[PDB]
């Protein structure tokens, strides 16, 4: 009579690592490290908005590619690559910097800064921004002298923020092909916008000259940005070349922004995101992508790493 | 036709547990599988998981762009953190798992000796081992009095006369 | 009214010790600390706190502004880096504190084994063990002779007929 | 006749966690992240200076508030929120990376620079910077042309660096609230400003115009820096709208500067600090400041992480 | 003139392996080295060792310059999270060879055990332990009784009459 | 008769660190963090380039010192202490960025832009840049007015980039002494450069004032740079105080550059450089430089971190 203590064993052994062996057999193990990719951006859950062809700095300024989103709310916001925040050839200053604080602004509201003005036009219009026939910026004005060649008085305009929150105020440069063309329409001499705030002190004059031609046209103009503290005031001091804003912006609260090139879905439920899809997993590493956003398991270079599940695989003697 | 315990070589039969018995008396040969080690490796493991399992509350965003790339210089910053980041991740990653793996391995090593050493100790003078993860047993064991011994209920004062008899001469 | 070792239960009355002996005889029962393995154990953990201990000589200073805020730009680079970083030593710490618990405890069961398997060599066929970390001693051992063990001078040989006389019948 | 071999246990047991368990009950345990904080600045052994209402870069320039602080020294220095680097409205261009480097100075030595000027006044002057009656920066000279409208001559001052350290250079650029103002002060024209280093060279113009009233101005005074190398010489070349530097800081050597708004304590010996108090502790980890600064434990998420200091407890069989 | 093992001493005089046996009989003392226990523990510990020589295929560039230094906030930005990583990966190697180094020392004593069970279960009832890492046996051992324990081929059926015999009287 | 089981041990113990135990004597050990360093920089199988006087932007613009670099290839780049990008005093802005961008371009590949002139001096030349006589930049032209206080005329000279990799294109403006100095080199007036693209917009003015004297000169000329993407355009409209690029630099492919004060050595093969040497080593960590670059073991702060390769060492009882 005999009795023996013993351990189950299989032919199926699946090899992991250790601190002494490499491809020691163990009876069973698991991934610790996700590769599994979902093509789409999982947005149950999440109120969102797909920009498209809209540029998220163009939901500031308004081009008519971002019309319906001049005070959108989200709480994930997708950037695409076909996006631009321009039709009038141009780029913000400070560019990214205003994207990441778009990204988790949770969308904007508008208001209006309620400028006025006189002896002077205000219908700056452009082909490049057409909406139906030449237009311009939905937020901004593009100021003009009055005929042609015609002096551009000075301005003095002001707007002071009454709300409790910080307010998005956006301006822009005009830079025309020639000093012909500046001179028609803001008249001879120097130009000079100054911009003043009670944190903020910069200055601005226009750069005429010949540039390549981005939508058939070689003139830009380049926004710049900056945040009004709550009861502070702007003053938009100048003479032309100026490009006024007719609305402010406020940030509406908390989201979260990707640059994405696959399609929503409204059905599955995700939080970490890359710009090739969502990663859902329990798995404490991912080997996706290393900028993956969100909240995600961490990045590692490696492709597999195996978690023994099981005891170590010892095959019967025959 | 002889029967062997661990040291050099598992059961692949044993097939609903992972530690267990083997005896063979006069009624034949006989396996079953002990519950409570079983369990207890199988706690244990399940409690790794459980801890590998325990995501973050940290949220990360975009620091940087992959349609309009950044300036240059913040731009190689970035990148040089980031990689500099996921060398350590990796780092910690391959090391969590090597030195898990290698405590999975030798608690499951240990749970076998605890077996081994608790039905030697119930066994007492009655038996020896035989250096094959097996115990010869010197009196009758029935098949009743194999299930004694994998339930914890063999009393060896019944069979110790028996037994060193035997053993002796 | 018996008494028991280590194996299912630990002494709440052990209290000048973290390992010790407990016995019964004709003079009654009795327990006393032993002091090699006790000091051992808590030499090994003092050795982890004092490694804890060691400070860094690693100075940082401010990289941005509580009262002034910084750029967005470098400044959201700069908590992407600092909240990168704190990921990393929570992890580490949580790593750190639950691998020495793992070996805090285990090396404090190790003890107790050797201890265990000391007194056993000590003893060597003058006792037979009980299953519950304590030993059936098959001779007379007066207080004096509980403390001969206790102390590693218990000689086998003064006993040794005595008790195999009583183990074999 | 029996020995039996045993292990101490509690009633009174404490749980930790492990790589298998979590909440598995040891003898004893001990914390390994700090949470005791010490709201007071713990400046024992170190020679330190509360700045108050004096902003650190206001030590260079010197506004009224700082005063006390234009040849200061320390080896811990503090600043506090209601400090200000100005007296008349304006801040410093790269602001952060001076204080940074003021902060670990180990405080200031001054110089004078020796300019002399003729045809002009210095005797510019603000209620903004009320010193008994009108005042300006005491390390700083406001010039004008001489009587009003008047033109300011072209001007050239230099100076050399003839010590082994480098020398904090400090000027301003005044911005007149309107041209009928810059024009009163410093006569008609456009005004330019140089500066020429052997590893510098840059340019300033004033922007006047209307900006919100701080301390009931509407001009400003921004100020620029550079460290002038040993033996090498900076060059002013400017015809008005000029705010000159009468003298040079030098650093003193090395120091360590911290936001607070506690009180200070001289009694108390520490050496890790954040804007609450001091952190004096052995523990490895602290959950108090991700920002703490000096010399400190790792900063951690977690409140909470006990070590185990003694065995598993297991409990006695009644 | 007598002999001892492990427990209490190393042997310096075992100069052709890790583990190995020492003997006394008529024949007088002997001491030869185990193969597969020496070989085991090497074939663990240099499986550390290229472990550890792993070598990384991440590269990495300069982020600034020690002839022109680059901008202060970047520079100080720049230096802080290097010095940050440093201090991680200082953390790290300090962690790692005092883990690995406890584990190497552990799984030689590991080793060592194995060995001297493996001898206890060949001799089965015909020695005894005498607490030193040694074995009393019970019969007469020649050289080439030695040999057949040592390469695992001692029958303990053939000398069992006579220990037991040596053991009870 | 008698057998025992035992383990080596030696009187050659080397003591280690563990968990518990620090100076634990082990019998054999080894060290994991390389403190052996090469002071050569070992170049075999990399192609390698020591520009020695030659600053890596020179390389770019074409100073005498850089004359031999003008259209380099490597795989290894060395920039030397004495190194410069400049004959006439000046710098780059932006500088560290291109750096970076030129030590991984495998070198530069020129090619001419083709502009042509009229009514203008291009033989621009300075002592400073002395080639044989007077001369100046080899890849550009020092554009001047005529004969002396002549008027430089407006001119708009345009680049497209007809190739499939991004070309480096680089400008200049020359800061003269004097307005005077810059009237009489490029007629009088305000003088302005702009340059277009069609991802970059910039505007550029000098700024004559009196500087210290670098090489004899108290003028600068500082450069300005851009990337130029595959069939875009740049154009330069300019009235004076330009100096104009002759050719445009395209990069070559993969590199990687250093800084180092010692020798070359094309016997050794390295991977990981610091300006000291070459670490060459399979040790996981090392106390040489934390700045090292390539492919290089982990920086530790501590200089020994021994691995035990052997058992506990315990002595024999005598
Ligand atoms: C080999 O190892 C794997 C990994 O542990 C084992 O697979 C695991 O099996 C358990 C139970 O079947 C799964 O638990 C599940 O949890 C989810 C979530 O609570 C629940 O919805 C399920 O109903 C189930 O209870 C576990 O997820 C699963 N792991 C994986 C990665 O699939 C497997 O059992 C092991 N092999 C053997 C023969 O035991
Ligand atoms: C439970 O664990 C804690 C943590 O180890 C034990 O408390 C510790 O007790 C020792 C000795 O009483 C303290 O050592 C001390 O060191 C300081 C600094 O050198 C010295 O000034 C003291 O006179 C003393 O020697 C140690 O600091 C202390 N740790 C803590 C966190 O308070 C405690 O003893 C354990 N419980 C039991 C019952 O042992
Ligand atoms: C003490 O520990 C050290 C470290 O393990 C031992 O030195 C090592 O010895 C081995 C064999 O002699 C060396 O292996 C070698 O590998 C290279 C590369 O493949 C090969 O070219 C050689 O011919 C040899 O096979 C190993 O490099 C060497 N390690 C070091 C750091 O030198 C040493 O043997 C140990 N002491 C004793 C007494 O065993
Ligand atoms: C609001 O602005 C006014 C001036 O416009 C100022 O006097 C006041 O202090 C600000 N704050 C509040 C709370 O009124
Ligand atoms: C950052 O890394 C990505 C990944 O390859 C690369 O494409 C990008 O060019 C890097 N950023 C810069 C500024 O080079
Ligand atoms: C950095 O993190 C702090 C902590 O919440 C936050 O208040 C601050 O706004 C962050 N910096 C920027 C530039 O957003
Ligand atoms: C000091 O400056 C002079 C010119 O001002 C220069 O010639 C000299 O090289 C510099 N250095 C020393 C050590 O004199
Ligand atoms: C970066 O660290 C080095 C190392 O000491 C130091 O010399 C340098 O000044 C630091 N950078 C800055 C911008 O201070
Ligand atoms: C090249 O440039 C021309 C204008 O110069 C433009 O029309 C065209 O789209 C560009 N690309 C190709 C592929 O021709």
């Amino acid at each position: 009579d005999k009795i023996c203590l013993g351990h189950h064993a299989v032919s199926n052994g699946t090899k992991v690592n250790t601190l002494t062996e490499r491809g020691v057999e163990v009876v069973n193990a698991t991934e610790t490290v996700e590769r599994t990719n979902i093509p789409r951006i999982c947005s149950k859950g999440k109120r969102t908005v797909d920009l498209g062809q809209c540029g998220l700095l163009g939901t500031i300024t308004g081009p008519p590619q971002c019309d319906q989103f001049l005070e959108f709310s989200a709480d994930l916001i997708i950037e695409r690559r076909e996006g631009s925040d321009v039709c009038y050839p141009g780029k913000f200053v400070n560019e990214e910097a205003l994207r990441q604080i778009l990204r988790e602004s949770g969308g904007i509201d508008k208001e209006a800064m309620g400028f006025t003005y006189s002896g002077i036009r205000t219908n700056g219009a452009t082909s490049a921004c057409r909406r139906s026939g030449s237009s311009f910026y939905a937020e901004m004005k593009w100021l003009l002298s009055n005929t042609d060649n015609a002096a551009f008085p000075q301005m003095t305009k002001s707007y002071k923020n009454t709300r409790k929150s910080p307010a998005l105020i956006v301006w822009g440069i005009h830079h025309s092909v020639s000093t012909a063309e500046q001179t028609k329409l803001y008249g001879s001499g120097n130009k000079l916008v100054t911009v003043g705030s009670s944190n903020y002190q910069q200055s601005f004059v226009p750069s005429p000259g010949a540039r390549p031609q981005v939508n058939g046209l070689s003139g830009r103009i380049d926004f710049h940005w900056l945040m009004l503290n709550p009861n502070d005031t702007v003053t938009f001091s100048f003479n032309g070349a100026f490009i006024a804003p007719d609305r402010a912006s406020f940030l509406r609260g908390k989201s979260m922004g990707i640059q994405s090139g696959v399609q929503v879905d409204a059905n599955c439920e995700g939080d970490c995101y890359h710009s090739g899809g969502t990663i859902i997993s329990n798995l404490p590493f991912q080997n996706i992508d290393s900028r993956a956003v969100g909240k995600c398991p961490r990045y590692v270079k490696q492709r597999s790493l195996l978690l023994a599940t099981g005891m170590k695989n010892v095959p019967e003697i025959p | 036709g002889a029967i062997a315990g661990f040291i050099e070589n598992g059961w692949e039969g044993l097939i609903d547990g992972w530690y267990g018995f083997r005896h063979q008396n006069a009624q034949g040969e006989g396996t079953a599988a002990d519950y409570k080690s079983t369990q207890s490796a199988i706690d244990q493991i399940t409690g790794k998981l459980n801890r590998l399992i325990e995501k973050t509350n940290q949220q990360f965003e975009l620091i940087d762009n992959e349609f309009n790339e950044v300036e240059k210089q913040i731009g190689n910053v970035i990148n040089w953190t980031r990689d500099s980041i996921t060398e350590v991740w990796s780092y910690n990653a391959e090391l969590l798992v090597a030195m898990e793996n290698q405590h999975t391995i030798d608690l499951a090593d240990s749970e076998m000796d605890k077996l081994y050493e608790r039905v030697k100790r119930q066994l007492r003078e009655n038996a020896e081992e035989d250096g094959t993860g097996c115990f010869e047993i010197f009196h009758k064991c029935d098949d009743d009095c194999m299930a004694s011994i994998r339930n914890n209920t063999y009393d060896h004062s019944k069979y110790r006369e028996e037994a060193m008899q035997n053993r002796i001469q």
